[PDB]
């Protein structure tokens, strides 16, 4: 008869999810009366998310989807599309890439879907793209592989105009190519075309939140922008081809090996850096340890260091399967524990600001992946082994 | 002063001096007041139904060394008018409150004080989209309303703020959050009804403790009668407030009730004596103030009009405040002043 | 610019040597004659020129 | 040589039509002058409309098009592929499907399209859409099967960039699987993507339209919405889930049964009724005369009872081929009209607010399909039986 | 394995170029403050264009893209989808159809595509879109043929959402069938779907600017638009039904025959003018000198009369090889010289308003292309053999 | 509480009796001592307690 | 018109007793 992609689809399908979070955040608190012609310029709200999500291990019953959806989720649930509902936790997410692993409670009979490889994709190749556009539901739209980056976001006409970033991105055969995402950040939504994660980099960036805790990407802590904003015409910047030095990050490796806001970096390890984001998107092809010397300008500044895990990729209540933001700490040194909050519940457990956790509640903790499979496996007696560089506590 | 009409587009270049001393016992008032005014207007003809349009003004204090520069922006906005359908701006630019304010503010020198500048929607300000409708598409003569917004003016940037922060924030005394407002007058032959709503979000900043009058929102409610004939000029203005009135530099009052009126005799031979009252009261202020007086004055006055480019007066406020730890606190002036000014104008 | 650098970075040291402050590093490029070759180490995860 | 939609293209269009529309409409009086920075808050006016439908049945010279085309048009033209123009008249229309039909006046050599089952439809599968996007023409765009709604909206991505919703959704055989619909009432326009209805709706919708003079859709009489709305917080509900009635509507079954605005329906023949959507889709599922329990609350009120032929789908002044606002009433018993007009040219004819027409100007009209079916074979003596419950007159 | 368009988008691709335009214009000049809430109403600013190309003749480096983007170049950059950069200069640009050439300056191995012949178009026929739509690169995507004008603008659903009016669009088989515009004017972007000059239209306007130096479009030299128009209204216009005459052009056909503002055409050559738009089109169906008489009214008037070149499509600073608006003159009757600017440099050469020049710097210079074709292969000593109908003088 | 019961439900009598007001309630429910039993008619959709 | 801040305050001194290091 006629072709059809519905063959495809029906093969596929089972491996797509829908995802609700519920969740919430910190809104600043509104003044009234309110005066639609007076152009002006602390409480949680709860909100509600929903997007997409893809099946990649029917055992373990991990999901991987956008971290714009999941972000800030107190309760996240997974819908099936036959219709089965299941809870899920967060196992990791990377703000960077868009990009979160999630893990349905309680998984049964689930369908996974192949992955297939990033590495071979070509420009005319056809693509078909599977999501929740309005919230009405899971809708699925086709097209073709419109630009191949060459980090590769995949770019693609199989979108949707106004709607938000889906999830899956699947060739003709039914294999997993990329996860839509959104560049259009803290909104979702598109520019005009769709933008994917290749599949092989969530692949990538996948394992790790899994046998980390976290992805390992290292940070030069500085943070700042171009030499256009109107602080470096404010402060006014000689010889303008970098990226300018807003503020060093506290407690980083750029603020304790030295540099200061203003210095403009022009290269990286020998190599030329003529904007802010030639470097963000450099410094990001570093895992943490790594020693990267560049070279700053102030009169004639430069130097050699070694950079941290970032903080954006971090966790929360989702370490401990109880509930309360750690993260990793170096190589397999531990687990080092960071801003604690007001509430103060996991404060209040004599975890301060700067506490490192060997020991798994008895064990080797280098990492969070091990820590949280502990604190999962053993739900009994908990004396966590922390060590916040000298006082070595035991705290339950 | 018109000094460019051509081809549809029109210029009128306008200011004054005015050359103006005060007289007080209180010393921070005391002297010369000498100022000038600059602005323009300007007109363009798009079609014969649409013009564009803009104005600025400016004003420059003569009362300084020459080490020295007080000046400001008093407006500064853009607009299209449409004909028999309304108009729109966008810039530093009235309040809608004032529509109705505006009319007891007519006096030689003092008067318009129980409110001030960037005091929400209720005077000058930044940030004003404003929408009018005069005579309700032609349809209704004399029957004007207007719709006004305002955006947020917040903290100072580069101050080292961690939120609400504008490119061109200020002092708490002078912020802003978003706001709406609205105002409706009817003009009857000589006589005038009027009636504006004012509801502001109030910023973080402004609702601490170091201010009194903390609350969400600044809301302020005025009705207005006026009557002009007959050399005649008679008005009256009342206005309730919440959190929206400045006392002095304390920060806000709760609830305020304020008042004015003018009376006004134009002789033909130029000489227009002037009968003014004005009060803020002021209500559940805090730190133990309770109710007290914001503001309270009879000023007694005359101008002697030359021509319309000259002119002279005198103005004698006669302050009804007397001093006591709240005004001292507030630094609200309660002494008398009198005002000489002579004036040239274009 | 030519050699590479872009906002943001904050240099850490020149020539091995710390730089705490823009003053620090006005000063000691300062100390330096046209032609000169000064090495410094940036900071974005850890970038370094010469 | 090359694949392409050209050879099943050339035996599509001699069924897709262009239409252009010319009626009026009740307008408020503009009010000078006109004040911009003003945000404030009866004439006939003329409007023109254009859009596409589709060949139905070619002998007849029927062809469906959306209903927010034709709606209020005074003068309906058509032009076929070919270039030949025809004159149209009002058959039915239907606001709800925002689906209508009309009558070419004196067809001539016709081609009607061939309507597929749509229940078949799956989504990988794929789509083609034709329509007049901006005016300039009849444009064709392709695609597939998005979503299967699951009333059953078929949702596609052969929409148009900020065009108005066009017409017919056909797939690769040449067949009619959906007409393209608005789903931004009284607007036209799309939202991102496409929404048809599915062609065994239009086939169904359709042939009532014909047979009866408008479709067999009762409905309940109230009017309201969520418990949202500023009504329902203004009058405080209580135990908010479920249909807030805003108000019960005139010589209704709502109102002549029982029933007042305030009350929360909570289901209807057993079922649970959480919003006025549930309920409006659930009432949209049952023909004229039927019976359907529900319950209210109020402290816990319920009733039963039967609802009568909705007053959205109605008929004007293509019942009496000359020229003048009527519909059926229960089953077969006769055609009752509803509210008159100003302009009075049939109330002058002695017809007054609830005027039934069971003599055909001599025969049997149990319905419109009928008595227009009498007022097109003898045009020359006119008398209609009308009889309004008592009085039993006989005008001209 | 799966169906791809990457095998044809590869022998594609290598013809495909990215341009990159530097130039000034004048902008008026901002006057200070700025008030935001105050709706108001000379010198050169440099701007940056970015658009795409097509390699049209390998051996000459000769590569057609949109007047919209190369339009005020001073300097004009491309580079080749393999990476290679060259320079290029303008040699020829026409705004109606919104189509240029250029040249690149010395090609080394390109490949040009192959243009496939636009006549042969049909509906369902199968798209592929490619160009540069935010910048980023060179994005291809794909769809059918929407609309055959039937100007033949094509219209096609392989467009962009938000994005600028791109460039090639290429069949099933890899060759040129037309080239993507923006009907948007002087904005770039699109309406909603795809609008491209078709390849044989591409093919026809291209060679004239080669062998002439622009194309030979002849113009009434009127101005004026539709009888809707403020002027129509305020000027009150007897008889609307045709083509308001605004204005008749200085030194034109329209001028020196006979018309004067306020006549409205009503004919072109015995048939009707009912919009400024049908004459504006029909006119443009006409090459210089030709003789076309049309009615106007007044009372009754009408007259004949013959045309001369437009002045829409003219050159600048690449007729000589050097740097510096001149156009073609009737026939081959040499080159005349239109508007001269304030800078003066080529006044300053003894070149008036109304300069021919058929001396050839001692030849033949019937036309630019002949002209340029010698201060391209002699630019040791040059004296231009000008006359501007008496003065016959020879500057350097 | 307890016994059952939800805002929103408009009661509408009191052991029979009607009910037109929050008034008319709040001084019948003032002439009966503690322990006493009243069962009363609520409003839903036609919900009623004792 | 309560939370501790630090502040840095810097001045001279001078040394009165060499043995027990008085300022």
């Amino acid at each position: 008869q006629m072709p059809s992609l519905a063959p495809m689809l029906e093969k596929v399908m089972p491996s797509v999810v829908s995802i609700n979070v519920e969740g919430s955040t910190t809104v600043n608190t509104p003044r009234m009366p309110r005066n639609f012609q007076q152009f002006f310029g602390g409480q949680q709200q709860k909100f509600m998310a929903l997007g997409s999500g893809v099946i990649i291990d029917a055992d373990k019953g991990y999901v991987v989807t956008n971290n714009h959806v999941v972000d800030n989720a107190t309760v996240i649930k997974v819908q099936l599309s036959d219709g089965r509902k299941f809870d899920a936790k967060m196992v990791g997410k990377d703000p960077r890439s868009d990009i979160a692993l999630i893990q349905i409670q309680n998984p049964k009979n689930l369908t996974a879907i192949k992955m297939a490889d990033s590495d071979a994709l070509r420009v005319g190749d056809y693509t078909v793209a599977i999501g929740n556009p309005f919230g009405l539901g899971e809708t699925v739209t086709s097209g073709i592989v419109s630009a191949l980056g060459r980090e590769n976001f995949i770019q693609t006409d199989a979108a949707i105009n106004r709607g938000n970033s889906g999830g899956a991105l699947v060739n003709l055969n039914g294999e997993l190519i990329g996860i839509n995402t959104a560049i259009l950040a803290p909104d979702g939504g598109n520019i005009g075309i769709g933008f994917a994660i290749p599949s092989n980099m969530v692949k990538n960036l996948t394992s790790q939140m899994v046998e980390y805790g976290q992805v390992k990407r290292g940070e030069l802590g500085i943070m700042g922008t171009e030499l256009n904003s109107e602080l470096a015409k404010a402060m006014k910047v000689d010889a303008q081809r970098g990226a300018f030095v807003s503020q060093v990050l506290p407690n980083s490796s750029a603020a304790k090996a030295g540099i200061k806001a203003g210095d403009v970096i022009t290269s990286l390890n020998g190599k030329p850096i003529s904007s802010f984001a030639a470097l963000r998107a450099q410094v990001g092809t570093m895992p943490v340890g790594s020693k990267l010397t560049l070279g700053l300008l102030r009169d004639g500044k430069q130097v050699n260091v070694n950079l941290e895990l970032q903080q954006s990729s971090q966790n929360q209540v989702d370490s401990s399967s109880i509930f309360n933001e750690m993260s990793n700490k170096g190589k397999d040194q531990g687990v080092v524990v960071n801003n604690v909050k007001t509430g103060t519940p996991a404060a209040q457990i004599g975890l301060k600001k700067g506490d490192v956790i060997i020991g798994a509640n008895q064990q080797a903790v280098k990492n969070i992946a091990e820590l949280r499979k502990v604190l999962d496996s053993k739900p009994s007696v908990l004396a966590l082994n922390i060590q916040r560089g000298d006082s070595t506590i035991y705290l339950l | 002063a018109e000094v460019y009409n051509k081809d549809g587009n029109k210029l009128d270049l306008y200011g004054k001096v005015d050359g103006l001393h005060y007289f007080s016992d209180n010393k921070d008032v005391d002297g010369d007041q000498t100022y000038m005014r600059l602005g323009f207007k300007g007109e363009t003809q798009v079609t014969d139904q649409l013009t564009g349009y803009g104005q600025w003004e400016y004003q420059i204090q003569g009362n300084s060394a020459e080490n020295e520069n007080n000046s400001w922006t008093r407006v500064a906005f853009a607009g299209l008018k449409f004909q028999d359908v309304g108009s729109f701006d966008y810039g530093r630019n009235y309040g809608v409150v004032y529509d109705v304010t505006s009319w007891t503010d007519v006096l030689p020198e003092f008067g318009g004080d129980t409110y001030g500048s960037d005091n929400f929607m209720q005077q000058r300000g930044n940030g004003f989209a404003t929408y009018r409708n005069t005579d309700f598409f032609g349809l209704v003569d004399g029957l004007n309303f207007a719709v006004q917004y305002q955006g947020k003016n917040g903290n100072p940037s580069g101050e080292g703020f961690t939120s609400g922060v504008t490119n061109n924030g200020r002092d708490a005394l002078r912020q802003n959050g978003d706001g709406v407002g609205g105002s409706i007058t009817y003009d009857y032959e000589g006589f005038g009804i009027g009636g504006a709503i004012s509801s502001s979000k109030r910023t973080d900043a402004q609702n601490t403790a170091a201010y009194i009058g903390n609350g969400d929102r600044a809301e302020t409610y005025t009705g207005g009668l006026k009557y002009d004939a007959n050399n005649i000029y008679l008005a009256a203005q009342y206005t309730q407030t919440y959190n929206a009135t400045r006392v002095g530099s304390l920060g806000w009052a709760n609830k305020a009730q304020n008042f004015e009126a003018v009376a006004q005799y134009q002789f033909d031979f130029g000489l227009r004596p002037s009968l003014a009252y004005l009060q803020s009261k002021g209500k559940n202020l805090g730190r133990g103030y309770d109710d007290e007086d914001i503001l309270k004055y009879v000023d007694v006055g005359a101008t002697y009009y030359f021509n319309k480019n000259m002119s002279t007066y005198v103005d004698y406020k006669i302050n009804l405040l007397d001093d006591n730890q709240f005004t001292r606190d507030a630094g609200i002036n309660t002494d008398n002043i009198v005002a000489l000014g002579l004036v040239y104008q274009f």
